[PDB]
């Protein structure tokens, strides 16, 4: 609550560009149980990772994208509700109030669009980037309908403050200290709230005051709308006239604030807004039982605030569409009349880019990146296996050619692997329909392939392709420095063995004639979690198979046994996959300064 | 009794997780492979 408040000055200083309105959104941490990660490494533990969260938009057949947003936040464990609701009293912490097992919380920035032409629909999905493991990141994807539900909770917040104030008054009165002036002024203030409410009723009435969320997050969604206010005022006028007819024919916290400042002697950001009514905008879902509570400032003319009059309602954008749809009893606007299309274009300027049928795309699928990358990886792996099998079929010479450091007593089994090349390639071909597809869908190979295509088609309008931070650092100018080796066993069955590839140095000795390969190593003084598989000798029950790739999509076989094939698949990908399949890729993965 | 009868027994495999008393990140990675049969029939004797 402190970092966000400190960062709010950037949004406060903004005067122009009203299309990005920052607001406070609280995301419950109930879904973190299924994350399967360590919560200790998510707030403050071993600094250096520099975890960041980015927010980006996703358009549909229009082009362009938002240039991300540099925001960050931190979690808070151990009953965050207790320390965010009750004012901070760490020097004099005691048994104050009563609550059940609470949870944590987080604050996320989500820009909103405010303008005379407000409009509202559900066609945009907000993408959230998390700097964690790409394997089962456990992310969420929602449309714009949940972002703006057009509702607020203004009446339910009144009773919440009453329980807290009664509890604090009881706590103050329970200790016999200070002087009788505080007691007498508290009694006078209590009596001033009602004549028969206290003298003939009760002063405090603890009865069953238990801090719980039962009637706060259930009802009160649409209660202060202008139509509801008109109905309420009409009902109150009717009641007033009925009372008048029946009669005609029968047959103020200044002292409290001063005392609180004197006693607590400490302020928290969650106390200044308690004097004014708040707004709650929950948006729950069946995925996890946790409402998405949203708090909006009351002292500013932001979304949901009520300080000068009617707030933003996001209206005048649905009745016209409904009338157009019901005019011809056809839901699809594409098969409507010319007059309806003209009216829709005139009323909605942003809808004119869909009728002209520009930037064609199959249907409207914002979440196409997953299977698009899956198809690209499958095509690349099939091209690679076709190239390797063709080079193996057209491989000249036989057995070993160069020296190779092989022990005399261990060379009797080295040739066995080489003699089983048809079996190995058959197993590789057959494993494409047996191995799981969730193990190679977020590896470094797809990222390197995507970064390789960044050189071609550098935006329709241009761009220097200069990222700020947290980008493809290993793939900046060339892939010949960092290699990716995958270790697989031999025989009639091939399965994944390693977890993360480790680069292996390689050099050529001979500068002509029969080239020789001799791997080397580079001493690193920045990490110690390095496997010993790369440093293993070629002997000791043979070795693995390595197939490196450069920045030009050139693969060099490093299979032991004097066999080495060099094939390029840079032109096979373009032939099989045209340039019309990189639409969303260019729309999303692009940035300029 | 013969009017109402069951069909067969089903087997469900479950897992286990260690206690959350340790804050080490390695405690959330390991997982001991163990379980028990669902509605199984085990006899405490044998027939010669």
């Amino acid at each position: 609550m402190e970092a966000h408040l400190a960062n709010e000055t950037k949004h406060a200083l903004w005067h122009n560009d009203h299309t990005k309105g920052l607001l406070h959104v609280v995301i419950p941490n109930a879904g973190l149980i299924a994350a399967g990660i360590d919560p200790a490494l998510l707030i403050l533990k071993k600094p250096g990772q520099r975890f960041k969260v980015e927010v980006q938009t996703r358009y549909h057949a229009t082009g362009q994208c938002e240039p991300w947003c540099q925001v960050f936040a931190a979690y808070i464990p151990d009953n965050a509700l207790t320390n965010l609701l009750i004012p901070k009293t760490e020097p004099f912490v005691s048994h104050v109030f009563s609550a059940t097992h609470n949870s944590g919380g987080l604050i996320l920035s989500l820009p909103v669009y405010l303008s005379p032409g407000l409009f509202f629909d559900a066609f945009n999905v907000v993408a959230i980037r998390i700097n964690t493991g790409n394997r089962k990141h456990r992310d969420i994807c929602i449309m714009y309908a949940e972002l703006i539900p057009n509702g607020t909770r203004y009446f339910a917040d009144g009773q919440r403050v009453l329980l807290l104030c009664k509890q604090l008054i009881a706590y103050i009165r329970c200790t016999p200290r200070l002087a009788s002036s505080i007691k007498i002024y508290a009694e006078h203030m209590v009596a001033a709230m009602g004549e028969s409410h206290t003298s003939n009723g009760d002063n405090i009435g603890p009865v069953s005051s238990i801090i719980d969320l039962d009637r706060q997050l259930t009802s009160g969604g649409i209660d202060d709308s202008p139509a509801e206010t008109r109905i309420q005022e009409n009902n109150r006028d009717v009641l007033e006239l009925i009372k008048r007819a029946v009669n005609i024919v029968n047959s103020l916290m200044e002292w409290f604030d001063i005392c609180y400042a004197q006693l607590v002697s400490g302020d928290t950001p969650a106390d200044f807004w308690k004097r004014r009514p708040l707004s709650i905008v929950p948006r729950h879902y069946a995925e996890s039982p946790s409402p998405l509570i949203v708090v909006s400032y009351n002292g500013s003319s932001a979304w949901g605030g009520r300080i000068t009059g009617s707030p933003i309602l996001y209206h005048s954008a649905q009745a016209i569409i409904d009338a157009a749809c019901i005019n011809a009893r056809v839901d699809n606007p594409q098969s409507l009349h010319v007059t309806a299309r003209q009216e829709l274009v005139a009323r909605l300027p942003f809808l004119a880019n869909v009728l002209n049928n520009q930037t064609p795309l199959p249907a409207f699928k914002p979440g196409a990146e997953m299977f698009l990358n899956q198809v690209f990886k499958q095509a690349c792996v099939t091209s690679l296996t076709q190239g390797l099998i063709t080079e193996l079929q057209t491989n000249p010479t036989l057995q070993q050619l160069m020296e190779y450091d092989i022990a005399d007593s261990s060379q009797t089994v080295i040739d066995e692997i080489v003699a089983r090349t048809p079996d190995l390639i058959q197993t590789i071909v057959s494993v494409l329909t047996e191995m799981s597809m969730d193990a190679f869908y977020n590896s470094s190979l797809m990222y390197a392939v995507l970064a390789y295509l960044s050189s071609v088609y550098t935006r329709p309008q241009g761009g220097g392709y200069i990222p700020y931070l947290h980008a493809s650092f290993p793939c900046w100018l060339g892939n010949r420095s960092i290699y990716l080796f995958d270790y697989y066993n031999s025989g009639g069955e091939i399965l994944k063995l390693s977890k993360v590839p480790v680069p292996v140095a390689l050099e050529k000795v001979g500068i002509g004639n029969s080239t020789q390969l001799r791997g080397k190593f580079i001493r690193s003084a920045d990490i110690v979690d390095i496997g010993i598989c790369s440093k293993y000798l070629p002997g000791q029950c043979y070795a693995y198979i390595c197939l490196g790739f450069n920045q030009q999509l050139q693969s060099i076989l490093v299979l032991p046994g004097g066999f080495a094939a060099c094939f390029c698949i840079t032109d096979t990908l373009q032939a099989a996959l045209p340039a019309s399949l990189i639409g969303p890729i260019l729309d999303r993965f692009c940035f300029s300064i | 009794l013969m009017g109402d009868m069951a069909e067969r027994t089903t087997a469900i495999l479950v897992s286990s997780a260690p206690d959350a008393g340790a804050a080490t990140a390695t405690t959330r990675n390991m997982r001991i492979y163990d379980g028990a049969l669902y509605h199984g029939l085990i006899m405490m004797a044998y027939q010669a």
